[PDB]
């Protein structure tokens, strides 16, 4: 049931300053009035993301991804290697009731989305493995960021309301945890799925490095305030 | 004193032999309310089993397996563990469970074990010698068995070769023992590999049905996922007690903080990587650790030719646990101090011992 | 055949260094106490060569 189209939807691949944006609690310790030295994967300070307005991209070692989202177009991700049934394949749909992770060898179509009047993006799935059903994620502001260390799918995310026209704004959230997969994948790309009626979506993209951070906690534990350390001499 | 001092006489002073410290009293262990059982009932209380050579099989991940109640059901007459002695099968656990339900005969049960041979055992299914985990069988004569013959069952008598390890062979292809080809039709040299089995409810011990559950473990690299229940008892409060709470092993006396954890933090600390508080995953509410009491020990005497009655002195203890009773016992900013009287009046500094305070000799 | 020599096989609990036991009990497998009666569940320590 899944063709390709007949115009391309190139999105322009523009680029845009990250500014303060992609900071969440590396764990579940509670502090209180306290600074805080750290070091793992961050997405650097003041970086240029990519901006979409639907290719393949690599995963790398993370991957932070944010919408301005607009009636919840948007609607779940794929992760693989090979993406096709001779590999495993993550699949993540957020539709109208639930949260549905698939973990099976499907075989996609070459332009997959979910489409209206459930799932008929792969033509097979077979020799599945893990099932998980929950609550739904979602003008507004989604953020997420993936990671994947020793067989640990790690998902957070944040949501926020922007009023802002364009792009990110000048701003300070810290992003709260939100999943926890003990999945064993090797993943190296992804892609996104788009509701798509027959008859333009913009988002961002930017990649994780690993550096140290220094990080504020106020009374109640909620992080206020960060700094990079691998950045001009002040910073240091 | 003496001792310490390495003397047999010791002069007028305070000194410092050795120190206290309050035991523990009790254990407690604290876990979630646990949940999501195995479904083990589907499996040996299912409706009908398959072929022998057509086993089923289940896949159990993801999920809570309690060995208690099946190592203490005596409704299975034959309970053989290779990998593991069952008791510690609770805790010991792996990644992944392959359970392999068939019915044989009960002159075929010695069969299914690792390092054996035989029909079932050779063209049936194969038991590698480096099998790990159970077999369970328990007679089913009552229900398998039929008064008409149970002929629905059918067994694998003929093939070319055995069975690899974890191997299931439903063929039906006619076995040609001879040279002589056969077009699709049972001749001189051909037969049908599988026989039916001619169960009756009474047959004789050994041709009965009996119903055969195998349990195989794995444990790839992935994380393990399903093994015994975490057991917990309850918690005490105002007492030194060493605690094992998820995993956070430590000891001291636990009390109720004020403490507000926002909803995903588990424990807090607060500098130089110290635990102080707590949430248990039960109750769900903030619990605050303090290391039970400690500290040094002084003895003021006032020198071996004068008498030889001392005074002690606990640093840093409050006068609630000093077992014991001994004289008046006098809590001072320092400390707590036994076998010395206090008195209203202020005399110059014999033997100094804190806090704008010290003791001489009169009594002391 | 030399059937004089045999080896424990069953014991409560790991041996002590230096330790000598000689006496012989009946081994409780399974859960059920043998009660001293041996039959399921219970088998003797002491094997022969
Ligand atoms: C959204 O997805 C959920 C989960 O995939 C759907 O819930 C399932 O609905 C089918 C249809 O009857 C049931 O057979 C399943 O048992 C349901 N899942 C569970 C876990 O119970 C839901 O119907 C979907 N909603 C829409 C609008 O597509
Ligand atoms: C289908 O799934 C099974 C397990 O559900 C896969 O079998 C595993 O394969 C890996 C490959 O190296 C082995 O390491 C494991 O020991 C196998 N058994 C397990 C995990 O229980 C099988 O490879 C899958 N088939 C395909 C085509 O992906
Ligand atoms: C930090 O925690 C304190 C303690 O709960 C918060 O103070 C309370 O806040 C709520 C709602 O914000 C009020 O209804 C209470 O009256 C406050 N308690 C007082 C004033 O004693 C505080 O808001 C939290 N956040 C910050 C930034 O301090
Ligand atoms: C299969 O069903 C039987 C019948 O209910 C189970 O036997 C009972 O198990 C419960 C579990 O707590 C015990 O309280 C009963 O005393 C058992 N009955 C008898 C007569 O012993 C059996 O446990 C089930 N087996 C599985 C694997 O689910
Ligand atoms: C864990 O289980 C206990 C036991 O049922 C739960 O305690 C109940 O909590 C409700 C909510 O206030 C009370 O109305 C009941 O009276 C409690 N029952 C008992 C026996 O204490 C507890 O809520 C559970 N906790 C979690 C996190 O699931
Ligand atoms: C030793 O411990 C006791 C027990 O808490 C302390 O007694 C408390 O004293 C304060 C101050 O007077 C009162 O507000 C509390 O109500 C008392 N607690 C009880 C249970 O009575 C005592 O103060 C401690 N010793 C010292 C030197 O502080
Ligand atoms: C965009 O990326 C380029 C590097 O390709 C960089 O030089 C530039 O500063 C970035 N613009 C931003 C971060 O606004
Ligand atoms: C992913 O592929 C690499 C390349 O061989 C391999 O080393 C790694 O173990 C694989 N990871 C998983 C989870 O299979
Ligand atoms: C006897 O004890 C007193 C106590 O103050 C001391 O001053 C004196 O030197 C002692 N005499 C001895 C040990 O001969
Ligand atoms: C004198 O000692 C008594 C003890 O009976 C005490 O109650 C009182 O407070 C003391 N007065 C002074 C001035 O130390």
């Amino acid at each position: 049931q899944c063709v390709n189209l007949r115009t391309r939807t190139q999105l322009p691949p523009a680029y845009t300053n990250s500014f303060t944006r992609g900071v969440y609690y590396p764990d579940k310790v509670f502090r209180s009035s306290v600074l805080h030295s750290t070091q793992d994967l961050f997405l650097p300070f003041f970086s240029n993301v990519t901006w979409f307005h639907n290719p393949v991209l690599p995963f790398n070692d993370g991957v932070y991804f944010a919408s301005t989202e607009k009636s919840n177009i948007i609607r779940g991700w794929i992760f693989g290697t090979t993406l096709d049934s001779k590999t495993q394949s993550l699949l993540i749909v957020n539709n109208a009731t639930n949260v549905v992770i698939k973990v099976c060898e499907f075989q996609f179509c070459n332009d997959p989305f979910l489409d209206v009047y459930e799932s008929g993006v792969y033509s097979s799935a077979n020799n599945c493995t893990f099932e998980y059903v929950s609550q739904p994620f979602l003008k507004n502001l989604r953020e997420f960021v993936f990671k994947n260390i020793d067989g640990y799918f790690k998902i957070y995310s944040k949501h926020t309301p922007i009023n802002l026209v364009r792009d990110l704004p000048q701003g300070f959230s810290a992003l709260e945890p939100l999943v926890d997969l003990p999945i064993g994948i090797n993943i190296t790309r992804f892609q996104t799925l788009l509701a798509l009626h027959r008859s333009a979506a913009a988002y961002y993209v930017g990649y994780l490095q690993p550096r140290t951070f220094l990080l504020k906690y106020n009374e109640n534990g909620t992080i206020t305030d960060a700094v990079d350390c691998a950045l001009d001499p002040l910073s240091e | 004193t003496k001792c310490t001092l390495k003397s047999f006489t010791v002069e007028k002073g305070i000194y410092q032999t050795s120190n206290f410290r309050v035991q523990p009293t009790e254990s407690i262990v604290r876990f979630p309310n646990i949940t999501n059982l195995c479904p083990f009932g589907e499996v040996f209380n299912a409706t009908r089993f398959a072929s022998v050579y057509a086993w089923n099989r289940k896949r159990i991940s993801n999920c809570v397996a309690d060995y208690s109640v099946l190592y203490n059901s005596a409704s299975f007459s034959t309970f053989k563990c290779y990998g593991v002695s069952p008791t510690k099968l609770n805790d010991l656990c792996f990644t992944n469970v392959y359970a392999d339900s068939f019915v044989i005969r009960g002159d075929e049960v010695r069969q299914i074990a690792p390092g054996q041979t035989g029909k079932i055992a050779d063209y049936n299914y194969k038991l590698p010698d480096d099998f790990t985990g159970c077999v369970i069988a328990w007679n089913s004569n009552n229900l398998d068995s039929k008064v008409g013959g149970n002929y629905n069952y059918r067994y694998r008598l003929f093939r070319k070769s055995n069975l690899k390890p974890f191997e299931r062979d439903i063929s039906t292809e006619i076995y040609q023992a001879g040279s002589k080809p056969c077009n699709g039709v049972e001749g001189f040299n051909c037969y049908f590999p599988l026989q039916s089995y001619g169960f009756q409810p009474t047959n004789g011990v050994g041709y009965q049905p009996y119903r055969v559950v195998v349990l195989s473990f794995e444990l790839l690299h992935a994380p393990a996922t399903v093994c015994g229940p975490k057991k917990s008892t309850n918690l005490v409060k105002n007492k030194c007690v060493n605690f094992n709470f998820n995993g956070l092993t430590g000891t001291g006396v636990l009390t109720e903080s004020n403490k507000k954890f926002l909803p995903f933090q588990q424990f807090g600390r607060d500098i130089a990587d110290t635990t102080d508080a707590v949430r248990d995953p039960q109750t769900l509410e903030i619990l605050d650790i303090t290391p039970c009491s400690f500290g040094g020990v002084s003895v003021i005497t006032p020198g071996t030719n004068t008498s030889n009655q001392v005074a002690v002195l606990y640093q840093g203890v409050n006068c609630t646990e000093v077992p014991s009773t001994g004289s008046n016992v006098f809590q001072t900013r320092a400390g707590c101090l036994i076998g010395a009287e206090h008195v209203n009046n202020s005399y110059e500094c014999d033997i100094p011992i804190g806090a704008g305070i010290c003791a001489s000799y009169q009594s002391i």
